[PDB]
């Protein structure tokens, strides 16, 4: 099924003639125009007051990474390397070994967040819950060094942000 | 050689070259061409500057993630040359100023500042120490900075017994005060370029030979300077009491010490490049 | 051994080509230096084509010459139309890459490349 | 002509006066390549200000031929 | 069966027997027309048929292929032959698509397709230009998608993946200057297969 | 929201049209930001028994190519012709 | 008809006479190919079944109608083209055997 | 004379940069040459080093303003090769998602091309709609434009509680938005002298220069993908294609309007004919099994452990798939060597074809007819270059 | 002495952040959430940012996209006639580092090969938001100037 966009006969009857006359003499299409951006000019504008008003987000947002522990403290990620594997970016590089309490954990775990795409398939092929992208979007640096994560930030980032983390978690899990 | 500092790569952006290089007066004419070349392959480089950070920027993309790494100094705090200096491998100093000003006369900048960096650096043990002086150095000059210039060159040698000392004529280039200098306006003249005496620093660096020499870095020819300012002109197609009476020291000539040749450089000739430093303004005959 | 000629049906046919494109090159060597103010001098820049010439002189296939010519056709095309910038003309002459050793001695104190 | 076509091939680099005859012959005696020749030919029409299609000058192998080509 | 893609065995039989029609028209150039079991259409022909089958595809009255689709090579270097040139082609009259697939190598010219359909000129500059086949007759062939001056032919398999040059800005020669490429991290080469056959249907004779 | 009577006439006016019960800015008629949790469900192959994955492997029922000439009557054509299409009842012309 | 509906193709006075010519053309030019080829058995057999259609129907949107391609103006240009096409058969001779075999694992996926 | 026209307007533009040389003689434009690759990031050679799942990003990239249009294709070209079938609650969402999606497109094509032309204000009344239609796609995938949502097998995840709710508030208001556009512009006569008959394009012409889309409905070919090959439900949804008469800049822009409108009415449809049911394929051999059967099941967690590091095999084979995005017939030329990566995947961009035609188009035009005619192609350099 | 000199440099800190004319260079997804931060919702043009600068009027180059080799000479042209002084922020992955196409071989792995950088605003692309927080953080660099009492004390 169609339809025409610009397919009509304009009537050559002397009235609509006039009609069209008045309208090129008298520019009445031009002020409907003007009509428009006038009514705007006594609209409510859409700005909002950024810092002190933000933009609404949903818990599934992807923002800056962190990486997470249990409730007792103990780090989730057990260096499985899924979030490494999947990466798209090749973002990831992590090492490991057994820690000195046979434990299985990293002994590197990094982020360039300049290669990163911010996709969160690490989230996704993560078993454990270990590594997540966090709520957070106001991360900008001076240098780009600033942006090559190591371990210790992210775990940092996981201790500043496991409040709200946590709670974003338990909001979205069921629908994974 | 500690393992971090051994080479390793194939002499790009990316490798390690061993070297880790603290550039006092990097902000400047010829530091910008010596922290271009340490950065082209792989050298970190501690970069202590009292400028404001904003005229450091073009500084920023001659090295590799985290290979230029910037400090606060000042001339006479030892304190802030100490952290400046604390590991690196080899101290460049090219602290300098063609006048002087309130705060800091010639004597500042060419005598104490110089020592102050010299002894601070032998206190941390840097192995390695590039002090550049002038061509012209002479304890009776008619200009303060040459008269300067000899006597911080004595106390360097005095605080740094094996100190590098290189003694460069007046140089040549795109952001030089010669060429730029007669642009915008007896004695002979054996100017040097910029990228020669850059690359015969890089090349002392890495020379075991150069430790407790003193080096004078000359161009080929030597030019009366009539002759040099009228090419400037014809090129072009067209200030202080102190810099005039520099100008007008004829270039002394000391063949007792080594010069480019023996770093493995060859100095380029002025006709070559004088295009390309005169041609935003729009040949002399030598002295055999 | 029976194939599809590009353009040459064979080597003399196909030098032909070469030495119209070696001309080409020659003449246009000046107008480059001026058009893109280069700091080379126009022997420069033609001792530069006579060795990306003479690099493949060892060449006997008339296939293989038709594309080198093709090739060298268009590079030419993309700096008499001023397509390329000053940083194309000068990519030939590699002026920020440092010499690499040649010898074995100077190759085995640097690395482990051959 | 023959006066003004030494005059070039005098004034080519590659090329000495001493070795330079109006009959030798530019590979086997001057020791130039099939390039140096593109290059004389070029000379010479920048000499005379006329044409010489490649077919014409691959066969011009000597001064004197040279001479004999552009006198037609 | 919900997870299972249904068949559609009347658009096979339709395209099956189109597939034999344009091969008894012109034996000449085809040598191979196969349907996949998705039910697309391909005739693998010898280079030589390039314009006389897609002139034929695109002004017969029973096909009228009047739309090129998308053109592009594929790099197999096990073929002696290791570029595969493919059409593909839609007919708005019959609500159709068909695949047109011949093969070249480094140094044989493929004739172009401009004069059948001018939607070519552009496919086949990127075809030149990433894989570095050459199209005969072509009004202006040239790159197109790499940097002035590049070298090689990026989409070729031997070709790798982060090239040999990269570029950089130079202070002292004041200009963007291209350098042998050096990586701080090395892309990380992954080995994905499974030891084990995924595919009975599609084994191969020992 | 908020607008003046005197002002909700101007620009009613002055537009042409309602704005006021169309406005582009959202107020209380969006969802609430905190929802309840769902309970999703599961798919078709969720069974204990009758369920053997070689009765629903899709990807084990692809085949080869159907080869119908290799080099190794009525015409016809790719498909029947496309059928000519309608005008739109809802509104034929703009 | 006042237009067409595709932009260039103009509306044509007298199609039924326009189709006459060119299926009589059409039909002319494959006398010029062998008769045991396939274009010009499958050409024919449409060529025929169309101007038999043409012959019979007087009514432009009946006709149109019985032979589905179209308006009557797109069926003209298709017999243009078909027209151009048994020219260039001709010369190409594609009823002729297989050029050349490709080589032996030429069309093998995967390999 | 020469000329080179601008990489890019002076105020935000998100096309990408375009080096225009141009021959002109007078004002007439005699010769247009496009040099393009400015934004060539070698997509198609990336690609061949991902598994599937790990491509799937790249789509997002290609057409940057209609994301989950090119999830779609590349999703539909995969479920092909794999012979497997997304459940139908998938197949409406990426129905609803894709013409939200064409939505999306459309304000940026008709806003842009306007702004271009010197008519900026449109562009900031119609980018606060685009700025609540980023929030749908943040509320389903948690990014506003890359969702990477559409997968082969389905999507990612399910709708959240409330989310069609909101659809439904902003689909109610939007034909009015609509509407206050062509106030501004549809009857207004610069906006008429700028577009009518120009970049004409003959119906011929148009199918042998490879148009597709919006540049064929303009010159009367009656072609849509969503009609003539229909994918996912499209089959299920009442919608009408707007046909132009004239094949001009002005006509075109009457069906991209036109577009949004049938877009919103089958929105519309989508809204109330949502079914139940799993949002991916309930096959775990291809799509991931819930988290919460990949922490208790043995097979789910091996099966969870394959796919995000080996990635799905698919069966050897090509595929040339197409969908109608919004800039025209977007598809891809898929092969699979029966492995996890795919070993070609040349990238079908509408743009490119149109873009190639700007030369033929641009003939007798002036050098300002340049700027309509490319807004009226609607060129996004991505999808261009790759 | 010190004082005047502080103010001084307060003033003019204060002009320059205030009116930041912005050079965006559109080069591919991330240009889109720059426009939606010159959209209502953040209305960039209220904080003093205009919405069209002419490369010769900026004071700031937003690189928003991905910088390929073919395009790397341009843009350092483009930077090299801004007139001081400049700042240049790199948006999004792309130009933070490569991102993505970081491992290609027609893309510049960051565009801090080319020009210093002095905001690097990460995601792909950032939000509106993100690059509006960037955007503030140039200004509050740009307060923490001292231009003036660097050359007192010269
Ligand atoms: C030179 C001329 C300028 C100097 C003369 C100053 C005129 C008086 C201005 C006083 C405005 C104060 C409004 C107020 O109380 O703030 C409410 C506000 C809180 O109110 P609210 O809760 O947001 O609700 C607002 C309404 O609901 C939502 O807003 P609203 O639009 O619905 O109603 C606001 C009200 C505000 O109207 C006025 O007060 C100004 C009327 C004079 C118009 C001058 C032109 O508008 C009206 O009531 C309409 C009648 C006024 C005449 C309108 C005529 C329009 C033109 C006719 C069409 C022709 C077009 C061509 O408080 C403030 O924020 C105070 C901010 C102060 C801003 C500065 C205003 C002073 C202007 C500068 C003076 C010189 C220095
Ligand atoms: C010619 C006369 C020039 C008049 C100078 C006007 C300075 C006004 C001003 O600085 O605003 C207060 C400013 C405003 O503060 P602000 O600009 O840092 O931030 C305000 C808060 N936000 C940004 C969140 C909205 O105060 C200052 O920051 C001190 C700078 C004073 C500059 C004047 C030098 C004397
Ligand atoms: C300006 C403020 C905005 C006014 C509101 C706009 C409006 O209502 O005008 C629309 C009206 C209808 O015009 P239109 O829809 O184009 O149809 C053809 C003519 N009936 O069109 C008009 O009636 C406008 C009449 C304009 C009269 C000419 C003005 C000349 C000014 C110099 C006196
Ligand atoms: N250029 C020539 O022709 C010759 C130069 N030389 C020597 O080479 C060296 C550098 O040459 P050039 O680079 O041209 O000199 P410049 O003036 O170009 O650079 C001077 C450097 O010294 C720093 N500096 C100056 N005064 C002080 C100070 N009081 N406290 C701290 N740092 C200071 C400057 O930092 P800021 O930017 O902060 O001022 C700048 O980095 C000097 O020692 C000079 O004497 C020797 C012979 C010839
Ligand atoms: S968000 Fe995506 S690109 Fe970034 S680290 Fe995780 S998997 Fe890699
Ligand atoms: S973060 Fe998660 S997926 Fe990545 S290595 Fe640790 S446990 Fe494995
Ligand atoms: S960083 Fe992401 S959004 Fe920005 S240009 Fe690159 S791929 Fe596009």
């Amino acid at each position: 099924t169609y339809k025409y966009v610009n397919l009509r006969e304009p009537s050559m009857d002397m009235k609509s003639v006039t009609d069209r006359a008045a309208q090129t003499l008298l520019w009445t299409e031009l002020i409907r125009g003007l009509g428009m951006t006038l009514s705007y000019l006594f609209r409510e504008p859409a700005t909002i007051n950024y810092p002190f008003e933000k933009g609404p987000l949903s818990p599934r947002f992807r923002g800056e990474h962190a990486l997470r522990r249990y409730p007792s403290g103990e780090e989730r990620c057990i260096a499985c390397k899924l979030c490494e594997a999947v990466c798209p970016a090749q973002a990831i590089t992590i090492e490991a070994e057994p820690r000195a309490d046979g434990s299985r954990r990293t002994t590197r775990y990094d982020i360039d967040m300049t290669k990163c795409i911010y996709c969160g398939f690490c989230q996704e092929a993560c078993p454990v819950d270990a590594i997540v992208e966090g709520p957070n979007f106001e991360f900008s640096t001076e240098t780009h060094e600033e942006l090559l994560y190591n371990k210790e930030k992210l775990l940092n980032n996981g201790d500043k942000w496991e409040a709200e983390i946590a709670a974003n978690i338990q909001a979205d899990y069921l629908y994974r | 050689l500690h393992h971090a500092v051994i080479p390793h790569g194939k002499g790009g952006r990316s490798s390690v070259s061993g070297i880790v290089a603290t550039v006092f007066g990097a902000t400047g004419f010829l530091g910008r061409y010596v922290v271009n070349h340490l950065g082209r392959m792989g050298s970190q480089v501690i970069v202590p500057h009292r400028c404001e950070p904003y005229d450091t920027m073009h500084l920023r993309p001659m090295g590799d993630l985290g290979q230029i790494i910037f400090m606060d100094w000042n001339g006479r705090d030892k304190d802030s040359i100490r952290r400046a200096v604390e590991h690196s491998s080899v101290v460049i100093n090219l602290v300098g100023r063609e006048w002087e000003t309130q705060n800091f006369d010639f004597e500042d900048v060419f005598v104490k500042i110089p020592q102050a960096i010299a002894q601070v650096s032998k206190e941390a043990g840097v192995e390695k120490f590039i002090h550049i002086s002038h061509l012209n150095a002479d304890i009776k000059s008619s200009s303060k900075y040459l008269r300067s210039k000899a006597v911080g060159e004595k106390e360097v040698r005095e605080t740094f017994p094996e100190a590098t000392i290189i003694k460069p004529a007046e140089i040549f280039g795109r952001e030089d005060r010669f060429l730029n200098y007669f642009a915008n306006i007896k004695t002979v003249k054996q100017p040097v370029y910029i990228v020669d005496v850059t690359k015969g620093i890089i090349n002392a660096i890495k020379d075991p030979d150069a430790r407790g020499k003193t080096f004078a870095f000359v161009g080929p020819s030597r030019y009366l300077l009539f002759d040099l300012v009228q090419y400037v002109f014809a090129v072009a197609h067209r200030t202080t009491r102190d810099k005039v009476e520099r100008i007008h020291t004829t270039d002394k000539i000391l063949p007792h010490l080594p010069g480019l040749e023996d770093l493995g450089v060859e100095a380029t000739p002025l006709e070559l490049k004088a295009i390309e430093v005169l041609r935003r303004h729009r040949p002399a005959k030598t002295i055999p | 051994t029976s194939v599809k000629p590009i353009f040459s049906r064979d080597m003399n046919e196909a030098k032909r080509r070469v030495r119209e494109l070696y001309r080409a090159w020659y003449r246009e060597v000046p107008n480059t230096v001026h058009l893109f103010q280069l700091d080379i001098s126009v022997k420069q820049g033609r001792d530069k084509v006579r060795e990306m010439f003479k690099k493949n002189a060892h060449i006997t296939d008339p296939r293989v010459v038709d594309l080198l010519v093709i090739k060298g056709k268009m590079e030419l095309e993309e700096t008499i139309k001023v397509w390329k910038q000053r940083t194309h003309v000068m990519r030939f002459f590699h002026e920020t890459e440092a010499p690499r050793p040649k010898d074995f001695l100077s190759k085995f104190y640097v690395g482990h490349d051959p | 002509i023959k006066d003004r076509v030494l005059y070039v091939l005098k004034l080519y680099d590659k090329i000495d006066p001493e070795k330079l005859s109006v009959n030798s012959h530019f590979m086997k005696d001057l020791g130039l390549d099939s390039l140096d020749q593109v290059e004389i030919i070029m000379a010479m029409e920048d000499e005379f200000g006329f044409e010489i299609p490649d077919i014409d000058a691959e066969k011009l192998m000597c001064p004197q031929e040279i001479v004999d080509y552009i006198a037609d | 069966r919900p997870t299972v893609r249904p068949r559609n065995d009347v658009a096979h039989k339709q395209l099956s027997a189109f597939g034999e029609y344009v091969a008894e028209i012109l034996p000449k150039y085809v040598q191979q027309v196969q349907v996949s079991c998705f039910n697309e259409l391909e005739i693998c022909i010898h280079p030589d048929g390039v314009i006389p089958v897609l002139t034929f595809l695109r002004d017969h009255s029973n096909a009228q292929f009047k739309s090129l689709a998308d053109l592009t090579a594929v790099d197999i270097p096990t073929r002696q032959n290791r570029f595969e040139i493919v059409y593909n082609l839609l007919s708005l009259r019959f609500n159709s698509r068909i695949r047109v697939k011949t093969y070249t190598d480094e140094l044989t010219p493929i004739e172009s397709s401009v004069p059948v359909y001018k939607a070519a000129n552009w496919y086949e500059r990127e075809i030149w230009d990433m894989f570095g086949v050459f199209f005969a007759n072509h009004p202006d062939l040239r790159r197109i998608l790499t940097d002035y001056g590049f070298e090689g032919h990026p989409f070729r398999k031997d070709f790798p993946l982060s090239g040999y040059v990269e570029l950089r800005y130079d202070d002292e020669v004041k200009r963007v200057v291209a350098e042998p490429v050096e990586l701080a991290q090395e892309f990380r080469k992954f080995d994905l297969n499974s030891p084990w056959e995924a595919f009975p249907a599609y084994r191969q004779p020992p | 929201a908020s607008a003046t009577r005197f002002i909700q006439w101007l620009r009613n006016w002055a537009s042409g049209r309602d704005l006021q019960a169309k406005l582009q800015l959202r107020y209380q008629e969006i969802s609430k930001r905190t929802q309840p949790p769902p309970k999703l469900p599961v798919g078709p192959s969720h069974k204990l028994s009758n369920n053997y994955y070689c009765t629903r492997d899709g990807r084990r029922e692809a085949m080869p190519p159907s080869i119908v000439m290799s080099s190794q009557k009525k015409a016809v054509s790719p498909a029947p012709p496309i059928k000519r299409w309608e005008l739109s009842q809802d509104e034929p012309y703009l | 008809k006042k237009t067409t509906g595709l932009v260039g193709l103009a509306v044509c006075e007298t199609p039924h006479e326009r189709l006459k010519i060119l299926y009589t053309k059409i039909l002319d030019v494959l006398g010029h190919i062998p008769k045991n080829a396939a274009y010009r058995k499958y050409t024919e057999q449409i060529t025929n079944e169309k101007l038999s259609m043409v012959k019979a129907e007087p009514d432009v949107k009946k006709l149109e109608e019985r032979l589905q391609g179209g308006q009557i103006e797109e069926v003209i240009l298709q017999a243009e083209n078909e027209l151009s096409l048994a020219r260039k058969m001709i010369q190409w001779k594609p009823w002729e055997p297989l050029v050349e075999e490709p080589p032996a694992s030429q069309w093998k996926w995967p390999i | 004379s020469n000329l080179t026209l601008n990489f890019g307007p002076q105020h935000p533009a998100a096309h990408g940069v375009l080096r225009l040389v141009m021959e002109l003689s007078g004002e007439m434009v005699r010769k247009c040459d496009p040099h393009i690759g400015l934004l060539h990031r070698g997509t198609e050679k990336l690609i061949e080093y991902k598994t599937y799942l790990q491509a799937l990003p790249y789509f997002d990239r290609l057409d940057y303003v209609s994301m989950m249009c090119n999830e779609q294709a590349y999703s539909l070209a995969v479920e092909k090769l794999l012979n497997i079938r997304p459940p139908p609650r998938a197949q409406w969402i990426r129905v609803l998602f894709g013409e939200i999606t064409r939505l999306l497109n459309h304000i940026m094509a008709v806003t842009t091309h306007a702004l271009d032309i010197g008519a900026m204000t449109p562009f900031f009344w119609m980018f606060e709609e685009r700025e609540k239609m980023f929030e749908f796609y943040e509320r389903v995938s948690g990014a506003r434009m890359h969702a990477a949502y559409v997968r082969p097998g389905g999507v990612h995840q399910d709708l959240p509680l409330g989310l069609m709710d909101d659809i439904y508030e902003f689909s109610k208001n939007f034909s009015l938005r609509i509407d206050e556009l062509e106030e501004m512009l549809t009857n207004n006569r610069i906006w008429r002298n700028r577009t009518v008959d120009i970049g004409i394009v003959t119906a011929e012409d148009a199918l042998n220069y490879g148009f597709s889309g919006v540049m064929l409905r303009g010159s009367g070919i009656q072609w849509d993908l969503r009609k003539t090959q229909p994918y996912d439900v499209y089959d299920q949804v009442e919608f009408d294609v707007p046909i132009g008469s004239r094949g001009d800049c002005y006509d075109r822009y009457l069906c991209r309007v036109e577009e949004m409108r049938q877009s919103i009415r089958i929105i519309s449809q989508c809204l109330n004919k949502m079914p139940p049911g799993e949002i991916k394929v309930d096959d775990a051999k291809v799509s991931p099994p819930k988290r919460a059967e990949m922490k208790t099941s043995m097979e789910s967690l091996i099966h969870h452990f394959k796919l995000y590091t080996e990635g799905y095999q698919v069966p050897p084979g090509a595929t040339y798939t197409a969908i109608e995005a919004p800039k025209g017939e977007f598809g891809v030329y898929l092969v699979s060597d029966g492995s996890s990566r795919p070993y070609r995947c040349k990238i079908k961009a509408p743009g490119f074809a149109h873009l190639a035609g700007l030369d033929k188009m641009s003939k007798g035009h002036m050098l300002a007819d340049v700027v309509a005619i490319i807004g009226t192609q609607d060129i996004v350099f991505g999808e261009v270059d790759r | 002495g010190e004082y005047v000199v502080a103010k001084l440099d307060d003033l003019i800190n204060w002009a320059r952040r205030s009116s930041l004319w912005p050079m965006t260079f559109g080069l591919a997804c991330c240009a889109v959430e720059m426009m939606h931060m010159a959209a209502p919702r953040y209305d960039m043009d209220r904080f003093g940012v205009v919405f069209r600068a002419s490369p010769r009027q900026s004071d700031v180059m937003i690189v928003a996209g991905t910088l390929t080799n073919k395009m790397a000479p341009a843009l350092r042209k483009v930077y090299d006639q801004m007139p001081e002084p400049r700042y240049v922020v790199s948006m999004g992955s792309c130009a933070n580092g490569g991102g993505y196409y970081h491992y290609s071989y027609s893309v510049v792995r960051g565009c801090d090969r080319i020009v210093p950088v002095d905001i690097y605003v990460p995601g792909c692309p950032p939000t509106a938001e993100a690059l509006l927080y960037g955007i503030l953080q140039l200004q509050k660099k740009i307060k923490r100037e001292k231009r003036l009492r660097i050359w007192y004390r010269r």
